[PDB]
């Protein structure tokens, strides 16, 4: 049939009592790797200690600060996609929905010091894209939330990692099944931009966007839905992001190969294939929905078959 | 979705028994589709769909069509309809099989790539009652297709600025490519040069002063002698170019240049050929059949 | 600028009107054979 | 339903050897062809032998892409069973005994890499006169880095006239103690050579086409340009492409634990599904 996955993590960056089933969950690597990675990947004339400060000041005020070092057996593993969306709600073009998302998730979680945690995470992402350690290399697609069990400051998630979505029987309130849903601020579809607007199969991509201009970093991600394959999808987005590519490549006998555009200086986006919709034509509904006490708009997909082989395709 | 993505291509009721027998003689050949529906039409696998600007295309344009589309395999044809299984979208696909349409063999285990028909005349089936040509993409192993793509992109660059034989397993097959216009050419050359640029980096200077070490090794060892003389550049520079003492690298105690100049080349190299050409979607895995496969025998495969 | 450049054209344009046809037939003009109704399953949004 | 492979271990096995083959529960082997009856002289190292002597690292990276891998399930004192991964949907609990310097988190995609470290996988079946090397099961994320660092070290070593790799909060050093680094330097030279030759041929071909690349400003013109020579371009692509597809190594497996331990220290066994 399908395939489930399980993970126990803390509940600092994610609370399944607040996410609804069908929300995408993301997994993180250990933050300790960033130290050595930035130690060997930072650009000459730039000090990665700003990344160190970002990480250190982030993890100083998120949860129990201890244990996050090497001896970590329990960790902050999973984060919600809506979380990583609402901490960067200042770059999504459809402002009003993203702003509703942000205020809702600031009010729905613990209530205390999340404004703190949010800007901590925003500053951390800014710093990493500034020291040429990209977020796409550390954040992967875990699954779609199916069922959970929580305790004091610790959770136990089980999510769908492969196969059709609605073939997963869960003990919910309304009906034994559940469908996928994403916040309406990250939903960007490549097809209508390029105007091919055809029915049939559509892939679902998870695409990041990088704008590295000095002291003006920028990181945001969307969930693409296009007809293109994984080969020419890079061409398509590279096309309708011309200004970012330009301002990134321009401002990112002795040979003297100094100050030339390198691959990390010219990078602007990276994407992955995560599923597909083998239906007759895709229907989706943007209905306003409640996260506990607040109302935020979402996208309700139908018939998504999660895929795999989590390999990132880069675009410089 | 638990079965392979079946496809129901329809034949008009006005097709001659001769053409239906011809179709019977092509079960197991590969076709493509513009979009991926479930009730397709015969028009969408004919040459009337491979038209750029209202004309039959060239070897470069078709080479872009073959990856701008989706692929399928003709399992069996019937008077009612035509059946085909999608390849690289819905994972489950058991016992699939292909027909080898190529002037070379098919070794067990190699990966399969598909080309536009270049070698000689194509095995084109002309359906006259509807007026549709049907040409089937080739079936070429991956290690060989690269030589063809290189030798065709060279001809493209040459035609734009200002050999057609390839040896494989001791056999000479002539290349009859054509480019009746000019925009696909530079559309390819721009990618060529773009990916050519992002290879050079800081550590290339250190990699350059290592040319004379490569020369003295070319004198010292034997396979280095096979490697050095096909390189139409290194054999000249290390004998006619010099690089003085490299200056110290800015913040030389933290970063490391060679790591970058060699890591940003693994990425840019794998994706190279899959941009000037196509990727490999299928790999011949004969379980209990013959050892190799002659031109025109039915194979057994699993998708990449 | 309104100067006549010593040439003339014959504009052409085609128009598509929606009309109501009126159809007539004779008695017993065609034999309409009908075959056998067959079924086949196929996977979907999760069921059949 | 699942594909099944039998390997009939012969007699004359020293019980001190079978005692170690009993430890080979969950290691990966490869065949050149998929059958049901497999002879022990097919997974032995003596099968590769691409050019006489034992294969290189380039030779092994080229093998791992053409052969069909199969994981060794339970072994009994008589014979050895194995299930082919890649096709067949193995219904049993297809576990993997990770053999890698670094850990394995929950939910990684695992690829293969020849023993480019302190090789100790070899089980030395002397009584029969053949030996079997297993591959390293590394995560897909460390795949682009390990190759790059191990080749950069050698390309600096030939440039005679803290290099640690980190993952999941653990650090594994690459600087082997002995500065008498023969042997492994020899089983890696045709890679550093074949790679180096490609990059130099690319650089000295780029600069030989456009006469306004660096002479119109390495910052002004080079970037503004960004926004039989004709049998050499061919010679460059026709080799750079074969190298790239060799170092691709698409994943084959994925570690998905379900109510167990969330980390796989080297030497433990865990459940794995196929991709």
């Amino acid at each position: 049939t399908t395939q489930l996955i399980q993970q126990v993590s803390l509940t600092d960056f994610f609370r399944p009592d607040i996410e609804h089933a069908g929300s995408i969950v993301l997994i993180l690597r250990h933050p300790s790797d960033m130290i050595g990675e930035a130690n060997t990947l930072t650009q000459a004339g730039r000090d990665p200690d700003v990344l160190l400060e970002g990480l250190r000041n982030l993890f100083n005020a998120c949860t129990a600060p201890w244990t996050v070092g090497e001896g970590g057996g329990l960790r902050a593993y999973v984060t919600s996609l809506s979380f990583i969306a609402a901490c960067r709600a200042e770059e999504y073009t459809d402002k009003q929905a993203a702003d509703a998302n942000r205020t809702a998730i600031v009010s729905a979680y613990g209530c205390s010091r999340m404004e703190t945690r949010l800007i901590r995470f925003s500053e951390c992402l800014r710093a990493m894209v500034q020291c040429h350690v990209f977020p796409h290399r550390f954040i992967s697609f875990f699954g779609s939330l199916l069922e959970y069990t929580i305790q004091d400051n610790l959770c136990n998630i089980t999510a769908v990692a492969k196969g059709p979505q609605e073939a997963a029987r869960t003990d919910k309130t309304s009906t034994r099944r559940v469908t996928a849903n994403i916040p309406a601020c990250v939903f960007w579809d490549v097809d209508k931009d390029l105007h091919l607007s055809a029915d049939g199969l559509k892939h679902v991509f998870l695409v990041f966007v990088y704008t590295q201009r000095r002291q003006r970093e920028g990181v945001r991600l969307h969930l693409a839905l296009s007809q293109l394959n994984e080969q020419c999808f890079g061409r398509g987005i590279g096309f309708l992001l011309g200004r970012i590519r330009a301002e990134n490549a321009a401002w990112g006998w002795t040979g003297d190969f100094r100050g030339l555009p390198t691959q990390l200086s010219c990078m602007y986006a990276a994407y992955t294939l995560i599923g597909t919709i083998p239906s007759e034509s895709v229907r989706y509904t943007r209905r306003m929905e409640r996260f506990g006490g607040y109302n935020v708009p979402t996208i309700w997909l139908e018939g998504v078959v999660w895929g795999g082989t989590n390999t990132w395709n880069e675009c410089y | 979705m638990a079965m392979p993505f079946e496809i129901e291509v329809l034949l008009p009721g006005e097709l001659s028994p001769a053409e239906t027998s011809a179709l019977q003689k092509c079960e197991g050949k590969i076709i493509t589709f513009s979009t991926l529906r479930h009730r397709a039409s015969l028009v969408d696998i004919a040459l009337s769909s491979y038209y750029i600007n209202g004309a039959p295309p060239d070897t470069l344009s078709l080479l872009e069509a073959y990856r701008m589309r989706f692929a399928a395999v003709i399992t069996r044809v019937i008077p009612g309809k035509l059946l085909a299984h999608a390849i690289g979208v819905g994972t489950p696909t058991p016992g699939l099989f292909i027909q080898n349409t190529s002037p070379v063999d098919l070794c067990n285990g190699d990966y399969i790539c598909l080309l536009p028909p270049v070698f000689g005349s194509a095995d084109s089936i002309r359906l006259d009652s509807v007026g549709l040509e049907i040409v089937f993409p080739l079936t070429i192993p991956q290690t060989l297709m690269r030589e063809i793509i290189a030798k065709v992109v060279a001809r493209a660059v040459e035609r734009t600025a200002a050999a057609d034989v390839i040896c494989y397993n001791g056999r000479r097959y002539e290349l009859e490519t054509n480019l009746q216009h000019r925009d696909g050419s530079d559309a390819a050359i721009r990618t060529l040069v773009l990916n050519l640029m992002f290879s050079i980096n800081e550590g290339c200077l250190l990699l350059l002063a290592l040319i004379p070490t490569l020369l003295v090794q070319g004198a010292h060892d034997g396979y280095v002698n096979l490697l050095i003389q096909t390189a139409n550049c290194v054999r000249e520079t290390g004998q006619l170019i010099n690089i003085p003492p490299m200056p110290r690298i800015q913040d030389g105690h933290r970063r490391f240049p060679i790591y970058e100049t060699i890591s940003s080349w693994i990425s840019t190299s794998s994706r190279l050929g899959d941009t000037l050409g196509t990727r490999a979607i299928l790999r011949v895995c004969v379980f209990d059949g013959p050892s190799t496969v002659h031109p025109g025998d039915r194979t057994a495969v699993i998708q990449v | 600028t309104g100067f006549h450049p010593g040439i003339a054209f014959t504009v052409v344009r085609q128009d598509r009107f929606a009309t109501e046809q009126l159809l007539y037939a004779e008695r017993a003009s065609e034999s309409y054979f009908v075959g056998q109704i067959q079924v086949h399953h196929h996977d979907a949004i999760g069921g059949v």
